[PDB]
């Protein structure tokens, strides 16, 4: 059963290096290459480098002047490094295995997980969470909308789940968006029975892993 | 280097339907072409290689075609399961990809139920006023926000995303927020979203007062 | 075990192809005049499909 498991910091500071570590299984790096992509909003996938069996590397001609590609066949490991990074560079970078052993010219059969690279000079940062409750609603609303603004966190990403997980269904987590000053904001909604709020709490629990900061906020009308 | 282009970046489908997806090849690249299917959150996993070759365990619903510049990845019989982003592959040069072909749903249009949260006091007190509209399942995808205060029309100081299709009701919903400083917010009484929408006979507002 | 996949042996018929870049690697295409595989210097960049690492993975593919 073929696995690449990929290791490395994703965040990177602006015009510093990014390292990461493919190790694979189920397979020998002495008969096959191994790929590396990344994936952006912006370019989508974009092919970089492969490394061969024997080590010889292939090149994206755009990419050549930065990229080191080495590996350990013992170890099952493949080393990706990419110097000065820009903000452009932000991405999801993989690792993927050759379809056709040693040959040019096929496809990529098995990926990585994936690194999640941001490019940004931003300091690690906790969110504030605060309560989204409108100021009114009709009587004739048999459902009503709350939710929870997580604002001001840096890097991605953030968890929420609502009412420790219990409550799933009617809830809307968005894409963050990234603010001017380089940090995220996410919201999270649920819509519920009107006839609920008097006698029933939801709680909105943010996880924010970079800076171990997690916050279980109660939400009121 | 090769340029594929897939020219469809969204398509709506019915789960039982063939559905084609074209991708075009800025000059020939004789058969070396694969397909790689996408879900969020997801690395990609290859389907077809060599134009027309399905990969190991690959439902035979799939068949590639094509060769030259013009490619066709065909699935005979749609499953919910195939719900996903599609997308091209060279390999003569180097690689380059397709843009990608997203598959949705088709459903009935859906108005949006539109809802605005004032900020709280507890932001206020720090010195930002966000103030937040939100579109509820909707459909189809494309949406309108526009932002007023005092009736003065906002332009530039919101953001807004939306979600992947809804699993259960094949839905979108929009979230946008308007950032403005708590001494601008407190200048104002009247804070406004107004939503446009196809399902929506003419334009909704919702709306509060800064106190009431 | 991986199974075996299908192999597209049109790609031992391109000419030799160094690329645009500079670098200086050794790699090797079969010759369709002489019918041998043979070395050339591949730049590291672009190039086809008729590159080999070893002699003995182009002999194999086409020969």
């Amino acid at each position: 059963q073929v696995q690449l498991k990929q290791s490395g910091p994703g965040l990177v500071q602006p015009s510093q290096s990014l390292s990461i570590t493919c190790t694979v299984s189920g397979f020998s790096l002495t008969n096959y290459g191994v790929h590396w992509v990344r994936q952006s909003p912006g370019k989508g996938l974009e092919w970089l480098a492969v490394i061969w069996r024997g080590g010889s590397i292939d090149y994206n001609a755009a990419f050549m002047s930065r990229l080191s590609i080495t590996k350990d066949n013992s170890k099952s490991q493949v080393f990706f490094k990419m110097n000065s990074l820009q903000a452009d560079d932000t991405a999801i970078y993989y690792c993927a295995k050759n379809s056709h052993g040693n040959y040019v010219g096929y496809a990529m059969d098995y990926w990585g997980q994936g690194t999640s690279v941001t490019v940004s000079s931003a300091s690690t940062k906790g969110p504030s969470v605060f309560p989204l409750a409108p100021c009114s609603r009709s009587t004739s609303e048999s459902t009503a909308a709350l939710g929870c603004l997580v604002k001001d966190y840096f890097p991605e990403p953030v968890t929420v789940s609502w009412n420790s997980g219990a409550l799933t269904s009617g809830v809307h987590t968005f894409p963050a968006v990234l603010q001017s000053s380089g940090l995220y904001s996410l919201s999270s909604v649920v819509t519920v029975p009107s006839s609920s709020l008097g006698t029933k709490t939801y709680t909105c629990n943010v996880d924010h892993k970079p800076s171990n900061t997690k916050v279980d906020k109660r939400v009121e009308s | 280097g090769i340029v594929m282009t897939q020219s469809q970046k969204f398509m709506s489908t019915t789960v039982g339907d063939r559905v084609s997806i074209t991708c075009k090849a800025s000059q020939s690249v004789g058969p070396a072409v694969a397909w790689y299917q996408q879900k969020p959150g997801q690395s990609p996993k290859l389907l077809i290689y060599s134009a027309s070759n399905r990969y190991t365990g690959v439902p035979d619903r799939f068949t590639g075609s094509g060769s030259g510049a013009d490619f066709t990845l065909t699935i005979s019989n749609l499953h919910s399961e195939d719900l996903a982003d599609y997308f091209c592959q060279q390999y003569t040069s180097y690689p380059t990809f397709g843009g990608g072909t997203k598959l949705e749903i088709k459903r009935t249009v859906a108005a949006p139920s539109v809802f605005i949260f004032p900020p709280s006091d507890e932001q206020l007190k720090s010195g930002t006023a966000s103030v937040v509209c939100l579109l509820n399942n909707f459909y189809p995808r494309e949406a309108k926000v526009q932002w007023k205060v005092d009736n003065a029309l906002q332009s530039g100081n919101s953001q807004e995303s939306v979600t992947e299709q809804d699993s259960k009701d094949s839905t979108y919903s929009l979230s946008s927020t308007l950032t403005l400083s708590k001494a601008d917010y407190e200048k104002h009484k009247v804070y406004a979203c107004e939503v446009t929408h196809q399902g929506l006979s003419s334009p909704v507002t919702k709306s509060f007062n800064r106190g009431e | 075990e991986l199974p075996p996949l299908k192999l597209m042996h049109s790609f031992c018929a391109f000419k030799a192809d160094d690329g645009p870049c500079k670098a200086i690697m050794k790699r090797f295409f079969f010759n369709i005049f002489t019918r041998q595989c043979e070395e050339f210097i591949y730049g590291g960049c672009e190039g086809n499909q008729n590159r080999f690492e070893s002699l003995e993975e182009c002999k194999k593919m086409c020969t």
